[PDB]
């Protein structure tokens, strides 16, 4: 395991506080044996206030969601387009952790809910941490970073009663969509099979916005990050994903999981389209706009390597 | 009250940041039209970092639910029993706020899944809030507070991989039960219908601990609360509960919702049972044990006062996400005891909320300040809102001339501890003896139900165990089942494919006790709430019509009448494509509407008629107005809670008592 | 002012958080002679309220004092400024003010050298307007980047936090000689600004430029300078360290003491205001924070009053829980481009994350504004209010579209001085204009007298002197040395190094108005000033000397203090705890006299050196009666000596006396180099 290092090994042993002072945890002390429990019992009070403060916030979106940890594989020395350590050699790995996850609804919330769904990767690389923090949908509702707030209360459970969970199906999220229009995009989108992918293995990711590829020399490229799935596409028809809500709640976590310790762990070719600075407004929209896909006809797809998830967690909440 | 000051009214006006400067917020600041976001764009940052930090930990259990406001009023003056001020005279009014919740389950989890459920009232009283902590079943499954950080760990989810979410079907959950067996009574309570409640409304609420009442004499009296449901008792049935689950997560805070919107508030009478100090060991179980009840044949129900929830929160977060409960909340007249599980609470409760909100001052958060004046010398700590005249904050004092004064049980109506009590011997860490017997309770529990409710029990630990993967923890699950019934664990063993181990009848009795069983307790005692789905279509004027005189009738009668048919119109409600019979409690078919009970890209194949089959199958009333229909879903013209008229009116009477009814319980096979 | 949030505690029985009345001195015990019970809830929520009692302390600013007061408009300034709060003759808007040092820790002495902060909050009628200033125009970096670079060189060393509350170590002079920048806001700090008397006796600065934007969208450059009305005045730094540890809290106390007397202190808000066409016309950047327009170029404009005059109720709730930001802007002021400010923007709304440890900072009382709040911000840990609008998101019709977007042409808005531009590359680099370091430091220098002169010379060679490393104090000597030739050698004679030869690129003759602390003249107000009458008990007439005295001088609004042996009908200080700190002048009565030429009840020679510590520190000293002989030879302070006084009369003692304490330092008394 990539973070070995940090693992505890508690199959064999004998229990003992945080200091190290062997302990027990099974009885109260105190005063007689029909007595009340005493302050003075610092095996209670630890344990206890351990347990009162496991909890932290959970994220503001895509709080439901599950990882793995895998490894990426460059496919070629990209020094043509980019300086990037991690894509400057056949056949370089890097290794990855990548967090899946619906984006509306709280923890305990369904995978199978119809929703835009989290996908962000991070490569470990030698020249430090690089996150590509995506979803399985190209284009997003808004187009401004100050407008987030309020495309997510709207979309999330109505404040005074926090009704309905996990769900747009709702007064202020139809609201939301029909007086910002900038919306339509994604919202057609989500509401086609995209919405309830059938795993997260049979889904795509994607950057959403143009970034930039710079070489050494300083120049740069406009480029979209798209990963396409190996396992190919394929949806959840609605009712079915309804009754899958109720039955099993970590349908896609548990579809993960179990395709990682069978072997079967899910890949995606790494690809961005690729375009000059001087076509950003070349394509009938400004590549600015990340209400925006560029179609595939205009700008076809490079794979740059292979993304590979084929080792589970230890410890979800520490992972 | 401390709520109505802090109320923020946005129904007109220009926006401002949170130091009143009108700003704002639809646009960033950039350097040109497409150019950079600017740093000095204050009014994009201070609106992404008060988003940024929204969230906050969710409770470390019972982190599911939904709370409302009312009120308690006394019947009498109690004095006679306690001191407890809130209870001191016929008619005494007090403000109350109540979350009901599930416990394993995150957040955002779904209502209607199989659990324990906590059942906390505030009373705001005049001498200051004291809180009830309870949950919808009386005994817990531990008999010690230092155990719940392992009962809690082994129920939630698997901490490899998070899996499953909000139940108690895998491994860890069996292993945990069948290696303590202190779980086993509340375990049967939960694979009852106690375990998927109909609603918050049709539940009880238990303080679970013996409590202390104490007189202002300085004597004492041991106590149980019970809060006993007005709206009477009810559940759903596993199949049904688990398809809410997906259909509708919301739908006991819903229900809760629309109740009160509607001016049903719940009610329940708050109750006690009172006995003598000298009763601790009298009943065959020590008092202290909080995984045992006082059977009501030994102690009777008396009535202390009524509480009503007659209104809901204005702000989710604000009221119902931040109140929080602590059994340390108690008020002069009430004291506790030595049930090693509530003293254990008692350190809990103070330290969690620290967590949760991120500071020492969360008592004068608007849902948790009291009514009353706050004298004291506790100070300073991040989030700070009260400004201290008193500026020798220590005791003892001269220069505040003395003040605060101490208060006791002599001088200020102070809290006190019951006078009576001691403790005497070792200092040990060791479990009373008397605390031993785990088993006849759970019997005692599983003989009061019906046959057909014991079956459902039985069907319950067949669906989880069948779905532990480890072969002995599935064996050690029998041998602490037949333990509690040898019957139990043979018909559990059945569908596992193991024998039951040989009968031991050690804490085997036929002994019953009333009040614990739901199907038994009777017919609903008002059906005012109740949902009713009217399945018509757009295709019969005739259908339209009849659906809307069965409606305006049933809607006089305070249910909940929804009209479905293929898309919306003037009368229709709901669609198919969106009905389903989890979204009611007896389902009606027009006679018009035969032709699609027998396609259409407006819902799925089958719809129609699956909403009525389903219906069926999980025992509601269900009926035919104006049958073709009756046979293409299979159902017994002549079977109860099955009604065909074609008078309006004599269809609205009879239906009107199978909802009363409400299960019809020959539908469900029994075990040979 | 904050009546609402205020909780009275002069009557009544003891309660919990939650209103049940309760005990809280004895624990519960199982038996009289027996261990605490986990059920004492009375013990645990008293214990946990004091083991969370602390928040983390300012990052910088840690130490340090504030009052509520009033802010009056002399003028309607709409021709100028947008500004609400400045939109009539006589407007009055309610304000909080905190001082402090800038590097010391909670609990480090008040009379450190340092940088001071002054920082101001309007509670306007269009939300609160906070000027975060110091009491140096100028300040030691460029960029808002290099801010931790500084902060971490002037705080102690990281191994062992020593030394508290000093730029008197290696670290702090290290940084200094490697980052030039640094040498005006240095220079300013070695004079008597980093040594002011009071809060009262320092002025407030906004540091950068900023805008005025008028409704029209035109818009002019501005300084804030807050001037003080009861004039300029510094400690000498050998007073200052014994006041360190005489009495930490000097300045928190003066400032309490003034306005609980009735004596609350007085600032005129001034501005220099210019054309945007003069951003690089004075011949420096008005982007380089580093810089001043002289008063020479650009004179002060007076646009009202401020005047402290309440303290506060609680410290803690009110002083240490105040949150200002740069970024609390109000319609009718905006930004500049200045890379200082620019980075103070985003800090100010981070840190109050960490102070509060949670997003709702600006509803604890002493943050909150004086008009309603209509936004959309929601949750977080101790949110106070229950909001009803249940559509919080724009552009909505569940809510008809309320709250309404409010801009330049709408509801009061906020707007960007719309004339306001940017061309060229996305760069990290640095303005060539901001390339001289050395001329305003020399502009600086020049500025002050002969003796304030030398004090800064001093100043740097007691802390240069302690620098350990031989190459920081030769680099330190190479930047001194560009500023001015002469300062480089003189500092250089204390360390025992040659000075480099002079490079005259930056030297000039050059000097500016208003900068001189012994150049300002005598104060123009004596009232709150502390006169130490040291009196004995041995001699009944000693003591009706000290009571006449103290009649005529508290007529004139001094604080008077009688110093003898013990304590009694009259006597308000013993001996033993009497310093000549805690005096601006000293006089002694002849009577007692016996006590200048040993006591179990003073340290030996303490009487006596009460008067030369004063006389010594350039204070105004004297004997009242005529027989003043005795005292002046034992403490070798000549009777013809320029402040020093001695007469019979009290009437005429008073009077002369007066006159010194309002020169209030006599400089004659300090050598000076060749
Ligand atoms: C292109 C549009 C966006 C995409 C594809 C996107 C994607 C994501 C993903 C995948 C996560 C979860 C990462 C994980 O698994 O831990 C996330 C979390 C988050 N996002 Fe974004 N997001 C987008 C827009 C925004 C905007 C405009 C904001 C705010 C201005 C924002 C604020 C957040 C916050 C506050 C979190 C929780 C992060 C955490 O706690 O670590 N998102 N988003
Ligand atoms: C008689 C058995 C118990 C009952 C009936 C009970 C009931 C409850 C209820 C109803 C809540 C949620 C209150 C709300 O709605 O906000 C709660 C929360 C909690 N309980 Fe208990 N509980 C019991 C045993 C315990 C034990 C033994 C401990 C720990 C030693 C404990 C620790 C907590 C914690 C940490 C929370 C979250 C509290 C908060 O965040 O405000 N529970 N419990
Ligand atoms: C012109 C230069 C500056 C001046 C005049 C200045 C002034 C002040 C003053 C007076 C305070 C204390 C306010 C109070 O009494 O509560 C303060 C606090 C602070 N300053 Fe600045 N400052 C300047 C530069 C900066 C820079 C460049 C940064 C960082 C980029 C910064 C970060 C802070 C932080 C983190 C605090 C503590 C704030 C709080 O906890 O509320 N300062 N500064
Ligand atoms: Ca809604
Ligand atoms: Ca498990
Ligand atoms: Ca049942
Ligand atoms: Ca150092
Ligand atoms: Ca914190």
């Amino acid at each position: 395991s990539p973070l070995a290092a940090y693992e505890v090994d508690d199959s064999t042993g004998y229990l003992t506080s945080d200091v190290g002072g062997p302990i027990q945890d099974q009885t109260s002390l105190k005063a007689g044996i029909r007595g009340p429990t005493l302050l003075e019992d610092f095996m209670f009070r630890q344990k206890i206030q351990h347990f009162d403060h496991e909890r932290v916030p959970e994220r503001a979106v895509h709080a439901r969601g599950a990882g793995a940890h895998g490894t990426f594989t460059s496919y070629a020395d990209w020094s043509n387009i980019t300086a990037a350590s991690f894509l400057n050699a056949t056949g370089k790995q890097t290794p990855v952790f990548v967090r899946f996850s619906t984006c509306a609804g709280s923890r305990g919330s369904a995978d199978t809910a119809r929703d835009v769904h989290g996908f962000a990767t991070r490569f470990y690389t030698d020249e430090g941490n690089f996150d590509i923090v995506g979803n399985n949908i190209p284009v997003f509702f808004i187009q401004d970073a100050i407008q987030f707030p309020d495309l997510i209360h709207s979309v999330k459970p109505r404040p005074d009663n926090e009704i309905p969970q996990a769900a747009t199906a709702h007064d202020s999220a139809w609201d939301f969509f029909s007086q910002q229009p900038s919306t339509m995009h994604t919202l057609f989108w989500a509401m086609s099979g995209h919405g309830i992918p059938r795993s997260y293995r049979h889904m795509d990711g994607f950057g959403v916005h143009t970034f930039r590829f710079v070489k050494d020399d300083g120049s740069s490229k406009l480029i979209k990050w798209h990963f396409k799935s190996r396992q190919g596409k394929a949806s959840l028809v609605w009712e079915e994903a309804q009754v899958l809500s109720g039955k099993n709640a970590d349908f896609h976590r548990q579809d993960l999981w179990d395709a990682i310790e069978s072997g079967n762990g899910p890949e995606w070719d790494v690809c961005v389209q690729i375009v000059d600075e001087s076509q950003a407004q070349a394509f009938g929209f400004d590549l600015l706009d990340p209400t925006k896909i560029i179609p595939e006809e205009y700008a076809p797809l490079t794979k740059l390597g292979l993304l590979k998830l084929d080792r589970n967690p230890t410890n979800y909440f520490a992972e | 009250s401390p709520l109505a000051a802090y109320e923020v009214d946005d129904s007109t006006g220009y926006l401002t940041s949170d130091v009143g400067g009108p700003i704002q917020d639809q646009t960033s600041l950039k350097a040109g039209i497409r150019g950079p976001t600017l740093l000095e764009d204050f009014m994009f940052r201070q609106k992404i970092q008060h988003f940024d930090h929204e969230r906050v930990p969710e409770r470390a259990v019972h982190a599911r639910g939904a709370g409302a406001h009312g009120t308690f009023t006394s019947y009498a003056d109690w004095s006679n029993i306690t001191a407890a001020s809130f209870l001191n005279a016929t008619g005494k009014q007090t403000p109350v706020f109540v979350r009901f919740s599930t416990c394993a389950g995150s957040r955002g989890s779904a209502d209607t899944a199989r659990d324990v459920h906590g059942f906390a009232t505030r009373f705001y009283t005049d001498e200051g809030n004291f809180d009830i902590v309870g949950n919808n079943i009386p005994v817990f499954f531990i008999q010690d507070a230092i155990q719940f950080p392992d009962l809690i760990h082994s129920v939630k989810p698997r901490p490899d991989n998070e899996i499953p979410q909000a139940a108690t079907a895998h491994d860890s959950a069996w292993d945990f039960f069948s290696q303590q067996p202190s779980t086993m009574h509340t375990l049967f309570w939960a694979m009852s219908g106690h375990g998927i409640p109909r609603s918050y409304r049709h539940m009880d609420g238990f303080g679970v601990h013996t409590f202390r009442f104490v007189k202002d004499d300085g004597s004492s009296k041991l106590i149980k609360w019970h809060f006993k449901s007005r709206q009477g008792k009810a559940s759903l049935v596993w199949e049904e509960a688990q398809v809410l689950s997906g259909k509708n997560a919301d739908f006991h805070r819903q229900d809760l919702w629309d109740a009160i919107e509607s001016g049903n508030g719940p009610e329940w009478d708050v109750c006690v049972q009172i006995v003598d100090e000298s009763q601790a060991q009298a009943f065959g179980f020590d008092l202290l044990d909080p995984t045992k009840i006082i059977p009501e044949e030994y102690a009777p129900l008396t009535k202390l006062g009524l509480l009503k929830l007659d209104r809901n929160p204005t702000n989710y977060f604000a009221e119902t996400e931040q109140v929080m409960f602590q059994p340390g909340h108690i008020v002069r007249g009430i004291d506790f005891t030595e049930d090693p599980l509530l003293q254990g609470r008692l350190f809990s409760y103070l330290d969690t909320q620290l967590n949760r909100n991120g500071g020492p001052n969360f008592e004068q958060l608007p849902i948790n300040m009291p009514r009353v004046p706050i004298h004291n010398n506790n100070r300073d700590g991040a989030g700070q809102m009260f400004i201290h005249r008193n500026k020798y904050p220590y005791t003892p004092n001269t220069l505040n001339s003395g003040y605060p004064r101490q208060a006791n049980q002599n001088a200020g109506r102070g809290f006190f501890t019951a006078p009576g009590r001691t403790a005497s011997g070792a200092l040990v860490r060791e479990v009373s003896p008397t605390f031993n017997d785990h088993w006849s309770q759970p019997r005692l529990f599983f003989n009061s139900l019906t046959p057909v409710e014991q079956q459902f029990l039985v069907n319950a630990m067949r669906f989880e165990i069948s779905l532990v993967k480890s072969e002995e923890v599935k064996k050690n699950v029998l041998t602490q089942l037949n333990r509690v019934s040898h019957d139990v664990a043979v018909r559990v063993a059945a569908a596992i494919g193991l024998g039951a181990p040989d009968a031991d009848d050690t804490y085997y009795h036929n002994n019953k006790t009333a009040g614990v069983s739901i199907v038994g307790s009777g017919p609903l005692p008002t059906i005012k709430t109740l949902r009713v789905g009217i399945l018509a279509t757009t295709s019969e004027s005739s259908a339209l019509d009849q659906a809307a005189q069965l409606r305006t009738r049933l809607e006089k009668d305070g249910l909940v009448v929804t009209v479905v048919a293929e898309t919306l119109r003037e009368g229709v409600d709901q669609t198919y494509s969106t009905a389903d019979a989890t979204g009611f409690d007896g389902v009606v078919v027009v006679d018009g509407a035969a032709a699609l009970f027998a396609s259409s890209p407006l819902f799925p194949t089958g719809r129609p008629l699956q909403i009525f089959v389903d219906a069926y199958r999980w025992g509601k009333p269900v009926g035919v107005c104006g049958s073709e229909v009756l046979d293409a879903a299979d159902v017994p013209e002549d079977g109860d809670g099955v009604y065909s008229e074609e008078s309006v009116d004599m269809f609205v009477e009879e239906f009107e008592k199978g909802l009363a009814t409400f299960r019809f319980t020959d539908r469900f096979a029994l075990d040979s």
